[PDB]
RNA sequence: GGAUAGUGGCCUACCAUGGUUUCAACGGGUAACGGGGAAUAAGGGUUCGAUUCCGGAGAGGGAGCCUGAGAAACGGCUACCA
RNA sequence: GCGGUAAUUCCAGCUCCAAUAGCGUAUAUUAAAGUUGUUGCAGUUAAAAAGCUCGUAGUUGAACUUUGGGCCCGGUUGGCCGGUCGGAUUUCCAACGGGGCCUUUCCUUCUGGCUAACCUUGAGUCCUUGUGGCUCUUGGCGAACCAGGACUUUUACUUUGAAAAAAUUAGAGUGUUCAAAGCAGGCGUAUUGCUCGAAUAUAUUAGCAUGGAAUAAUAGAAUAGGACG
RNA sequence: AGGGGAUCGAAGAUGAUCAGAUACCGUCGUAGUCUUAACCAUAAACUAUGCCGACUAGGGAUCGGGUGGUGUUUUUUUAAUGACCCACUCGGCACCUUACGAGAAAUCAAAGUCUUUGGGUUCUGGGGGGAGUAUGGUCGCAAGGCUGAAACUUAAAGGAAUUG
């Protein structure tokens, strides 16, 4: 599909049939979960942390060695942020873009991309709000967006 | 799927879109808008009767070349005025001006018949007696 | 295609391609019939004895009749290796 | 996005039949597809199919013979009021003597005939001949 | 063609295609233990970095990422699984 | 609705005839009358515990639940002791053999024995005309508040 | 509370600010009384129904009311307009 | 489309054709018409893709959660026989469904009112070497629905049924001499009655009642403010 | 509404030409063309072909990313980098050949899987002319944009292909 472009690419992660294993893996859930929460105190996103734990560390996927997903670990140990990760980075981008436009209003393309990013934001938040995790009132506005990050 | 919403619940969209598209059907548009009652020289009625105003002789459309005898009639029901052909051979003889002829359509719904331009009606019953019984020899023209 | 009290009715029970089981009818002059001689021990090839195959017009045009021969006439016995069902 | 998988699978079986192949890689798989194919082989328009298990939605491999002209899906799964099965079979079935309309009743995903005997009805899935 | 084995595809050409297009999809990424003689202790590394991985106790280097697999830091060695 | 005051009208609010005597020393102050509407609608605790008056209250008033018994979603709670609920449904059109979305907003009296908000799927029972547009009375709040506390904050 | 045979903004007094709406409100149109029905025959439809059966409305227009079980009647009265 | 001097269309004679106590005509309507297209149209060039993207309403929307095995019960066709004085039923026997089962398996739930149902049996047997057979009270099945307390995630769908004026309609019987109709009529002992009828069906949306549990929605325990006791 | 105004150049003025030549051609040259601030919202704005999804056929290129090589070429000492080669696979802008298939045809990897007629959804069309006209509404400074009839008239209009 791909919404705000008709670019029909395929570029994901093929998950193994091995919902268990790695079999070549020692350690325990203990070690790697401490790794998760400690890196979380270090201030990293579940995606960031997942990539880190996937490279330098020996964690193919942190959902199998530990029966719980990273963001859920963070929630479990009280490390979850104000808003979910994706909504955060969408909004953040939107804010930088907006600043770019308020630096030169002659860029029509920029206004386009801002419209798009914001539409994406609103759809997303409408979902999150449907599922109780965004407060039933929660809405995006620029004049609180540039504040929302900080 | 060529547009048309196939969902099990889009009934409204389909009937609405129907109505919508149906308005481009001439006979339906006509039947609803009024026309037959608005426009049209008769009342939408099958026939209508009026007075002969003047005896006309219409030059016929191409590639035909003759003169088609008719009458201008002012309908008694509504005073509208309509030029209507007199069928058969002669029969412009049977009429005279200032009479009371009964007119009908030309089996075309509006639409001029043959090579008779702008004439969408015909004589069917002059002065009370039938034009047919007059053209054969059955009946004869009333009083005066 | 029988009738009431049993009994065969309706003439002509058409051929059939060995490769696709697609019915073979009259105007399909693209169909084919392949006679394979049922040979005997050391050399000789018995006439009046054929492994007879039928390959409908479609397949012949697609150009799969060769591959359908390596398919059929090999696991029918008369070829070894040559074609592998795994690809 | 994929609207109705059953439709896709049936189109795949059909294009398979036409193209001359005997094996159908269909994807993804579901209970509805399974039951459909199951009432398809039960009257023998296909050989046997193999559910291969990717840990996601599934895969199926249908070995078909070629007795099948065309199978299909009535996507708007209209409701059928016991009198209307006759009408549907009348619609898309080549003759009375064969071919079967297959539909979903509260008694299961069954062909029109079993549906007739069991005296049950419901929505409609598609057809096979 | 016209007939083949979908259930049993030759490994020779099951390994040419895409990671999602195989019979049952899976990754083409391997994990490898990586060693530098500076230390007596090896380090587990994923083949497509993104993150420029650092070593054991010696903050030296191991790999800097690329368009795909991670370039290794020259004077090192590595073993799969 | 009501809340507080109870006696908050130019005329005294008393249930008819339900007399209690000042000579008779009491710990209950006012003797109370109640019933059950029937149809297995358990007369709610707050109706007997209550202090209100509502003569249109099905459990502690002078109306009767009979006829149709319906259910619907609450779209409006503004008018005092009365709400507006939206019953949706599908209408079968044969020509296209498809069901089309439709709805109706029934005005229904709600006793101060309930705590209704917008959303609470609710069950009401027909009665007499009590108003210009009222013919039903809320007789079971099936829902709750739709997991409203679930949307909170942090720690 | 009043009024009704009786429910009810039916009406009045106070009070509140509510009620319908693109799932089409409200408004316009109708050469529209509604239904049983009718015409056209693959099916799906289409068109029609003033009219012998049921239900409604009127007795030139409007309102008012007497009598009475029952009428806002009209082969009842009263007033106004034509 | 015929007529401007050999008119197969006009005016007539003659002959002839179709329809026939009837035939023309005008208007409208339906069929034709897959030219309104849910079934079932069409949209590159013939009518017709909005210059483009966003996007609310609307329509639509991946897959996954009781799958599989064994035992009984009785109803209906249909098959060789007939046990007979056109039709009867056992069993030999496949076919086709339905009811309850036990497989880790709420059926709302207590409290008895009903127990028909059997692991029951109490003496055995009319009687085929007996598990073929059921009259027969005493330890002993809850649902079979009662009456009363106590609580229940909401639906679409389909099933059977109740409720459903007649005329109409589809349609059974009856020879108004026939037919359209009508609901009559038919019988001896036609000098003192005998008698069959006046059926069935449709009655589609919505309300009620009920059987289903697939398809498709819905609600649930994550700041556990969970589940039972 | 300022700036800017080289260039070329609607208007206009001219020299030609033709019977006429308000043109075609030449000379002059206003506006315009550039620009900033605001309008306008139309183009054969065209691939005259809605978007998402599945399936259906072989080929040589080439763009972008990756993979695989005791491959070439670059030498510094063997490399490392960098271009080139071959293979393979994604997502492209394209072509080539074929037709299972499709169409009235021209033609079409869709314009295919479609009377053996149902994946999802948006839009438009219903003989020609009248006519994008009239009327109302809204938008615009304006020119004009959107929305958009009817009376009447008409047997054709039109598409693709063939021979002349
Ligand atoms: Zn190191």
């Amino acid at each position: 599909g791909r919404m705000h472009s008709a670019g029909k690419g395929i570029s994901s992660s093929a998950i193994p049939y091995s919902r268990n294993a790695p079999a070549w893996f020692k350690l325990s859930s203990e070690s790697v979960i401490e790794q998760i929460v400690k890196y979380a105190r270090k201030g990293l996103t579940p995606s960031q942390i997942g990539v880190l734990l996937r490279d330098a560390h020996g964690v193919t996927q942190a959902r199998v060695i530990t029966g719980n997903k990273i963001m859920r670990i963070l929630k479990s140990n009280g490390l979850a942020p104000e808003i979910p990760e994706d909504l955060y980075y969408l909004i953040k981008k939107a804010v930088s873009v907006r600043k770019h436009l308020e630096r030169n209003r002659k860029d029509k393309d920029a206004k386009f991309r801002l419209i798009l990013i914001e539409s994406r934001i609103h759809r997303l938040a409408r979902y999150y709000r449907t599922v109780a995790v965004l407060p039933p009132n929660w809405k995006y506005e620029s004049a609180t967006a540039s504040a929302l990050v900080n | 799927g060529k547009g048309k919403p196939r969902g099990l619940n889009s009934a409204r969209k389909l009937r609405v879109h129907r109505r919508n598209n149906r308005w481009a059907e001439n006979n339906y548009k006509k039947r609803l808008l009024g026309t037959a009652f608005k426009s049209s020289p008769f009342g939408g009625s099958s026939h209508a009767k009026g007075i002969v105003l003047e005896k006309l002789g219409i030059e016929s459309k191409q590639p035909n070349s003759a003169i088609r005898k008719c009458v201008r009639v002012q309908l008694i029901k509504n005073g509208k005025k309509v030029t209507a052909f007199v069928p058969n051979d002669g029969c412009l003889n049977f009429v005279d001006e200032n009479d009371e002829v009964l007119l009908a359509g030309f089996g075309r719904k509006g639409k001029a018949k043959g090579d008779i331009p702008g004439v969408r009606f015909k004589v069917v019953k002059v002065s009370g007696v039938s034009l047919l019984a007059l053209w054969k020899e059955k009946k004869e023209k009333p009083r005066s | 295609m029988e009738n009431d009290k049993g009994q065969l009715v309706e003439l002509y029970v058409p051929r059939k391609c060995s490769a696709t089981n697609r019915i073979i009818k009259a105007d399909d002059h693209a169909s084919v019939q392949i006679n394979v001689a049922k040979v005997d021990e050391e050399g000789r090839a018995i006439p009046g004895e054929y492994v007879t195959y039928a390959l409908s017009g479609y397949v012949r045009s697609r150009g799969e009749s060769d591959d359908s021969l390596n398919r059929l006439a090999q696991n029918d016995g008369l070829l070894k290796n040559v074609w592998s069902y795994s690809r | 996005t994929r609207s109705s998988v059953l439709a896709d699978a049936l189109n795949a079986i059909n294009n398979a039949e036409k193209t001359g192949k005997r094996q159908v890689l269909i994807r993804p798989s579901s209970k509805v597809i399974i039951k459909f194919l199951q009432v398809m082989q039960k009257h023998g328009y296909i050989g046997e199919f193999e559910y291969i298990d990717d840990h996601r939605s599934g895969k199926i491999v249908v070995q078909l013979n070629g007795r099948l002209n065309k199978c299909g899906v009535i996507s708007p799964r209209f409701n059928v009021k016991i009198g209307d099965i006759e009408k549907w079979t009348a619609n898309l079935l080549p003759a009375r003597q064969f071919g079967y309309v297959i539909l979903t009743t509260s008694a299961g995903i069954m062909d029109h005939e079993e549906a007739r005997r069991k005296h049950v009805s419901g929505k409609i899935l598609g057809f096979v001949y | 063609v016209l007939v083949q084995d979908l259930l049993h595809p030759t490994a020779a050409s099951e390994a040419r295609k895409h990671k999602l297009k195989t019979l049952v999809q899976g990754p083409r990424s391997y994990f490898l233990d990586v060693k530098c003689p500076g230390c007596l202790n090896i380090t587990t590394v994923f083949s497509h970095a993104q993150t420029a991985v650092t070593c054991e106790s010696c903050s030296t280097i191991l790999c800097t990422p690329t368009g795909g697999k991670a370039k290794l830091s020259e004077g090192t060695s590595f073993r799969r699984k | 609705s009501t809340e507080l005051t109870v006696q908050s009208e130019r005329a005294f609010q008393k249930q008819p005839h339900i007399f209690n005597n000042p000579k008779v020393k009491t710990s209950k102050r006012t003797k109370r009358w109640y019933k059950n509407a029937g149809l297995g609608f358990k007369t709610p605790k707050t109706a007997i515990e209550g202090s209100y008056i509502d003569k249109k209250c099905p459990f502690t008033g002078l109306v009767s639940i009979r006829g149709k018994i319906l259910t619907g979603t609450v779209v409006s709670t503004k008018m005092h002791r009365t709400i507006v609920i939206r019953r949706a449904y599908l209408h079968y059109i044969p020509k296209y053999n498809r069901y089309e979305k439709r709805h109706k907003n029934v005005p229904v009296h709600v006793s101060p024995a309930f705590r209704v908000q917008v959303g609470d799927i609710v069950t009401v029972g027909q009665c007499r005309p009590i108003s210009k547009t009222v013919r039903f009375n809320v007789v079971k709040v099936s829902a709750a508040x739709x997991x409203x506390x679930x949307x909170x904050x942090x720690x």
